[PDB]
RNA sequence: GUACGUGAAAUUGCUGAAAGGGAAGCAUUGGAAAUCAGUCUUACCUGGGUGAGAUCAGUAGUCUCUCGAGACUAUGCA
RNA sequence: UUGAGAAGCUCAGACGAGUAGGCAGGCGUGGAGGUUUGUGACGAAGCCUUGGGCGUGAGCCUGGGUCGAACAGCCUCUAGUGCAGAUCUUGGUGGAAGUAGC
RNA sequence: AAACUUUCAGCAACGGAUCUCUUGGCUCUCGCAUCGAUGAAGAACGCAGCGAAAUGCGAUACGUAAUGUGAAUUG
């Protein structure tokens, strides 16, 4: 399988791992890599969104760029640079793409929306501290906010859209309005406030204004995955104690029509949204996963045990490698093995 | 139908009784004092009134003769307000003209159920250590493999093997101060 | 095997043992409690004198009818004898007491006998169990000046 | 055989043949090796005794001594840099204790402070938590922060954090001995001691072992000739502080072999949890958690 | 419960007729469950174990190791599978006894006898 | 009321210190030849009803709370109204997990668990 | 480790600490040494301000029971 | 004012050796029915303990170590149900003693 | 003072109790009627590939034939 990697010290590891490759097993074949990139700490990797084939790898010093992996080896296509004032106090917590637009949202509500090819940028300002934002993949130009003591609220550039909007109209600071703001669940079983700390937002509408009744589910640092709705109201439609370690990553498995999650202690486990229970866990991981990317019938978990697994829809471990460094994000390129 | 169900269950055998040594205790969920007394047992006493929490909010459970033969519908319920002076004034207005002994119990089991929530809430908000279990199978394995791994390192021997190598390589000034005058010349010979 | 002595560390010590030794129990003991606490090579020069009647070993506890000798006063004991069979067995053990540090690679000329043990055995006479501990003398480093 | 008397007579005679032909295998071997010591060699080069260190599980993160750049690019720029770079920050230790600790926890908390100069002792009083301690201790020029955590008047665990964001390590002390209990002990002095660290083949071995280099002063006085050891062996971190004196020893080939005298303490740790970031036992992200079921193999090591 | 006066419920009588059964009874006591893919094409819940079957191990420490049965050891009540071998100190390998109730049969060694048992016992080929 | 004991040294059957066949639990002597039965002075004493303790401060620990064997998590619940006159002694065969949940709930009821610290090392 | 599940007592040897002037043994009251436990950890209680909501709404709905009694889902949190 | 297990609660006086003997209440052991939404591989029973606790006592509860598959409280039924002793039965081990002696 | 004796504790021996089991016993019940000159019960000897207080067998000897099951035996 073709899959690209990048660690906290900036360098890019480009792996050609295949099925049956357990690097702990001496009788298995060795990993095939073509490593490059900067070896310094300051250009350390944070995120690897996947434009249709171009990887857009950001960095801690703000060197967000465009890497095309069609060429062997990948060669830098284009490069962006951000001002150092947005690096002084703020830190980068997200980067997502939908309809020729690229956010680079920061940890104080600064929303640097950069266009891909037209390069006309639009910055936005929001409420208190952020920890995760996301774009509605189906309807263009809908944002979701979230952070500690900043519960989920849906700022939207165009509230109606009705199918799509022209790109240059998108994300003007005059038209972004919150069409949804969350309302907390009731008090606890001892009459204590359910403190809110949103850590990740995923839009569940695939697996459950034209095209209303937005459906999404969020995770919390306190360990309670919560689903949501708009037609039902502003309270969460369901609350579960899926784990107790702070939940770090949430996402979809589009081939099972099902939604997984993860945590700090590597309880990466799929979750039945229909039977309201956890169905299966990704076993073998011993260490905090840093990022997980999914594509089709396979997933890749990169963890602070310095490994990259390949699990599937049926949580069967395919490939297991070692990567010599502390990774930060993993991206899957080819679902097929090395011989295809 | 009351002394019948006390000379059977109070003196022969009741499945809730606990033979203590200075007392006897009742394991019923609708006991107001916890003990298996005559004026306390919820089976003999056929008009009763208890207070017992259920998921944060304290309730009041009451029974009568005229619902005794309907075990599903036997106990009714009233939810007691958060204000402690309101709850006492709501026990009395529901338990009116009941004996003074019984209403005494409910108010005492309201003082005792509020102190449980006013404590377990503060107790839950403090940061307190983690009671984790010890395991005899995995502390007899450690003690077994320790002494097998302590003597399997020649702990003292590998210290001195490199200690001279730390000397002989010369990490200290040529003539150091931790060595006597004679055997350093052997290192010069080395 | 789990031995009876807190000493015999891996560092500067070695052990041997001998089980089901068809000798007497009240005769190897008084030998054992004499050789105890001594250096190793001296004990060899010691016990060979017992083999040639040059030195007798005192009989302290099991002193039944042991006639007085002239050399029992080297330790102050009235009665002593020259057992030869029991000290033949100890020589077999102390060879293994050497040849175990000879395989562990110790220093042989600072080697004392640290703990000698003599027990009983399942009767068939009065057989014996013996285990021995030989250890280096645990030297002392001079203190650094002042602070 | 369902009998017991037959079963240990049929075995006594079976063993006494297996104890006979083994001598008959070695007696005929005994005569040809003193005619030809060259067959003695091959066998010795063939049948070396196999031991656990030689029959490990093959773990691919055993870092060879060949310097590969991606290693030294990492650990020259980590948070342990100040105690490894040219600045040579003398680390100032803070040794607190578990809450409401006892007398038998406090006489051990003086034996570690014998090992560690540039180390204060501050008994934990009242209601304060470790995460609030670390941020309150970094602002006063402290580097690491140990916590002795007794229970029922015996010390069982030890956690050290790294300030203000460094990796936090939760060992458990075991086989605890004081300085009085050891036979032939010694007095310690004010000299800053010397370090040795051995057998940390794993990469995680060179993450803990740097956090053990981080507690000691980066250049010690040599007048005291005091040495402190952190010897990993089958994933146990043996701690033994010694005082040495070089003297002639003919057995070891250089002829000069020192003689050690222990000072105390004598404790021995496992490794349970490692958290990048200050140690919060419930609000933390786990760098490495100890699997108490995958350590059954005595040939599997993680340190 | 059992309602026959010609079956025994005592542990004494049942635990004697097991451990001292002859080597023809010791065959049908060593049977294996069929896989979920064979349970629907033969309509048979379980087969007695032959040599040279194609099994997978579900329970035990040898979980999931697939193989073929080398020597069905009817005496000590255990199968012996290919290449699942605990080592020995001397240098040779030893066979690990996997219980015949733990394995799951994935491909039968179909013969004239088995087929004439399959086609009548609830299924077909 | 301050607890008090009329005796602190238990009674010890006669000549159960010399012989190892004779156990130390008390057995009243049965022979009129006995020195002890006739109660000669200098010999050991005997269990009598005189050494009975106060009928209110009986069965009490030196603190003042009587004991109570709690062998599961719903045996400490009865002690909700009796937290100032009973101490929840956990039974011995209770596992080292079911034990750590009685402690966390008895602590909410303010009940003294006497041996909550067993098998439970805290971190 | 086939002297093989657990491995009591008598009984034997070593080590540590004591005691012993032709009797110990035990009982009572205390000294010296060793060591153990005790919740004492902290909790408690009292105003204002800030925020959260619920048993509050000069509030709208569902279900099970019996007008209202509980469980709820909204929306405000006056 | 709640102290109604009326088989409970409460107040006040006198009394206290005890043989043959008479009466009463309890403790413990193996099995049986009922009961504890009973305990148990995160370690049941046992065993050891210079640990703590209760009862006047028979006894019981418990901490630590050991250990490895079962076990207990309550109400009843049942008995091959309690040991210091019988020149007691079987087994094990001592002093006499390395003496008598070959 | 050391030794010796005694006492306490730890360790090592001895020893095989306790605990747990249980292809054994003991007791009650139910069905059935079947040894021998056509050589019985019992005895001796032999027979196994490697067998030794045991089993099976009779020179067709740790058994053949016939049927049935269906691919083992085992150190």
């Amino acid at each position: 399988m073709k899959l690209l990697l990048g660690d906290e010290i900036g360098q890019l590891k480009f792996i050609e791992i295949k099925k049956g490759t357990d690097t702990s097993n001496p009788e298995s074949e060795a990993p095939v890599i073509q490593k490059f990139g900067e070896l310094d700490r300051e250009k350390g990797v944070l995120f690897m969104l996947k434009h249709e084939m171009n990887v857009f790898v950001a960095r801690k010093n703000g060197t967000i760029e465009c890497w095309n992996v069609n060429q062997e080896p990948p060669i830098l296509s284009s490069l962006w640079q951000l001002d150092s004032s947005l690096l002084e106090t703020a830190s980068i917590v997200s980067m997502k793409y939908s309809n020729g637009w690229l956010m680079l949202a920061l940890s104080d509500g600064n929303l640097l929306f950069r266009h891909i090819e037209s390069s006309k940028l639009r910055k936005l300002q929001l409420h208190g501290p952020l920890s995760a934002v996301e774009l509605h993949p189906r309807i263009p130009g809908i944002i979701a906010a979230g952070g500690k003591e900043n519960d989920v609220c849906l700022y939207s550039c165009n509230p109606t859209c009705k199918s799509n909007i022209d790109e240059l109209e998108l994300w003007r600071t005059e038209n972004v309005v919150k069409v949804f703001q969350g309302k907390n669940v009731k008090n606890d079983s001892l009459n204590l406030r359910v403190r809110v700390w949103i850590t990740g937002i995923v839009f569940t509408e695939d697996i459950i204004d034209e095209s209303l009744c937005f459906h999404f589910a969020t995770i919390t640092h306190y360990g309670q995955l919560r689903f949501y709705d708009t037609k039902h109201g502003r309270r969460p439609v369901s609350t579960f104690d899926v784990s107790t370690s702070p939940l770090s990553h949430v996402g979809l498995l589009p081939s099972i029509k099902l939604l997984y999650f993860a945590d700090k202690r590597a309880q990466i486990s799929i979750f039945d949204h229909s039977k309201k229970k956890v169905i299966g866990r990704f076993q073998g991981v011993k260490g905090a996963p840093s990022s997980i990317h999914c594509l089709g019938n396979v997933v890749a978990i990169t963890g602070l045990d310095r490994n990259v697994r390949i699990f599937d829809a049926d949580r069967k471990p395919l490939a297991n490698a070692y990567i010599k460094a502390l990774p930060t994000s993993i991206i899957v390129i080819n679902e097929r093995d090395a011989e295809i | 139908q009351d002394e019948v169900i006390w000379q059977v269950v109070g003196h022969e055998f009741c499945s809730y009784r606990i033979k203590g040594e200075a007392q006897n205790f009742c394991r019923n969920e609708y006991n107001v004092t916890g003990l298996c007394n005559r004026q306390s047992c919820p089976l003999a006493n056929s008009r009763y009134a208890t207070v017992r929490e259920d998921n944060g909010k304290l309730y009041l459970y009451m029974k009568t003769i005229e619902r005794a033969h309907f075990p599903s519908k036997l106990w009714q319920r009233i939810k007691l307000s958060k204000n402690y002076a309101k709850a006492l004034e709501q026990i009395d207005q529901q338990l009116l003209y009941w004996p003074g002994r019984q209403i005494h119990r409910c108010k005492q089991r309201l003082t005792r159920l509020t102190q449980y929530l006013l404590k377990a809430r503060r107790l839950a908000l403090k940061h307190q250590p983690a009671l984790i279990p010890i395991k005899p199978k995995q502390a007899h394995r450690e003690a077994s493999r320790e002494r097998k791994a302590l003597i399997a390192a020649k702990l003292e021997k590998n210290i001195e093997k490199e200690l001279v190598k730390r000397l002989k390589s010369g990490v200290y000034g040529d003539q150091p101060l931790n060595v006597n005058e004679e055997i350093w010349n052997k290192v010069l010979a080395a | 095997v789990r031995y009876s002595a807190s000493p015999a560390l891996e560092t500067k010590c070695a052990k041997a043992r001998g089980a089901y030794l068809r000798t007497h129990f009240k005769n190897s003991r008084e030998v054992a409690f004499t050789i105890n606490g001594m250096s190793l090579k001296k004990a060899f020069i010691f016990l060979d004198n017992v083999k040639e009647h040059k030195q007798a070993v005192p009989f302290r506890r099991f002193n039944g009818g042991v006639g007085r000798t002239a050399q029992g006063k080297e330790f102050g004991v009235t009665q002593a004898r020259w057992p030869v069979k029991s000290v033949k067995f100890f020589y077999d053990l102390l060879k293994n007491a050497e040849a175990n540090a000879e395989a562990k690679g110790l220093d042989m000329d600072k080697l004392i006998i640290k703990h000698v043990q003599v027990n009983a055995a399942p009767k068939q006479s009065s057989p014996s169990h013996i285990e021995i501990i030989v250890a280096e003398e645990e030297e002392a480093v001079p203190k650094a000046n002042d602070t | 055989i369902k009998n017991k008397i037959v079963r240990q007579q049929q075995y006594m005679k079976a063993l006494h043949q297996k104890n006979k032909d083994k001598l008959e295998r070695r007696k005929e071997r005994a005569k040809e090796e003193e005619k030809d010591p060259e067959k003695k060699r091959l066998r010795l080069s063939e049948n070396i005794p196999a031991t656990i260190e030689s029959k490990r599980v093959y773990d691919e993160t055993i870092i060879e001594d060949k310097p590969d750049e991606e290693l030294q690019a990492e650990l020259k720029d980590d948070e342990f840099s100040a105690y490894f770079s040219e600045e040579r920050k003398v680390p100032k230790l803070l040794v607190t204790t578990s809450k409401r600790a006892s007398r038998k926890c406090y006489d051990f908390a003086s034996e570690l402070l014998d090992c560690f100069p540039n180390a204060e002792f501050r008994k934990r009083t009242g209601d304060i938590e470790v995460h609030e301690i670390a941020e309150a201790a970094a602002k006063r020029g402290y580097t690491d922060l140990l916590v002795l955590n007794e229970d029922r008047k015996k010390t069982n665990a030890l956690t050290l954090v790294h300030l203000p964001n460094g990796p936090s390590f939760y060992f458990t002390l075991s086989n605890l001995q004081t300085a009085k209990e050891i036979s032939n002990h010694g007095r310690s002095t004010g000299h800053i001691p010397e370090l040795i660290i051995n057998n940390f083949s794993t990469r995680l071995g060179m993450t803990v072992a740097r956090a053990f280099q981080s507690l000691f002063i980066q250049t010690p006085q040599i007048q005291g000739r005091q040495v402190v050891t952190i010897h990993c062996q089958r994933d146990f971190l043996f701690f033994r502080r010694h005082r040495y004196a070089f003297r002639e020893k003919s057995n070891m080939p250089d002829g000069i072999g020192t003689g050690l005298q222990e000072l105390g303490p004598r404790f021995t740790m496992r490794l349970r949890m490692v958290q990048k970031g200050v140690w919060d036992r419930k609000e933390g992200e786990v760098f490495f958690e100890s699997n108490a079921g995958e350590e059954s193999d005595r040939r599997k090591f993680w340190l | 419960m059992k309602f026959s006066r010609d079956v025994t419920s005592s542990r004494r009588k049942q635990r004697k007729a097991h451990f001292g059964a002859p080597s023809s009874v010791r065959r049908v006591l060593m049977s294996a469950p069929l896989s979920k893919e064979l349970r629907e094409q033969y309509k048979i819940r379980s087969l007695p174990v032959r040599r040279d079957d194609q099994i997978t191990v579900i329970r035990g420490s040898n979980k999931g190791r697939e193989g073929k049965i080398t020597s069905v050891y009817r005496k000590k009540f255990l199968l012996l599978i290919e290449r699942v071998t605990r080592e020995k100190a001397n240098g040779a390998s030893a066979p690990v006894g996997i219980d015949a109730s733990k394995v799951v049969i994935t491909k039968l060694h179909l013969d004239k006898d088995r087929k004439d048992l399959i086609v009548r016992k609830g299924g077909k080929v | 009321v301050n607890i008090i004991k009329k005796r602190t040294k238990p009674f010890k059957r006669h000549q159960s210190d010399r012989f190892k066949r004779v156990g130390e639990s008390w057995r009243k002597p049965r022979g009129i030849d006995s020195c002890v039965r006739r109660r000669f002075r200098g010999t050991i004493s005997m269990p009598k009803i005189g050494y009975g303790n106060n009928k209110k401060t009986r069965y009490c620990m030196p603190n003042g709370l009587k004991a109570f064997l709690v062998r599961n998590v719903s045996d400490v619940e009865l002690l909700l109204m009796h937290n100032k006159t009973y101490a929840a002694e956990i039974a011995g065969n209770v596992s080292a997990r079911k034990r750590v949940e009685i402690v966390e709930k008895a602590r909410a009821l303010g009940v003294k668990v006497t041996n909550a610290g067993a098998k439970v090392r805290s971190q």
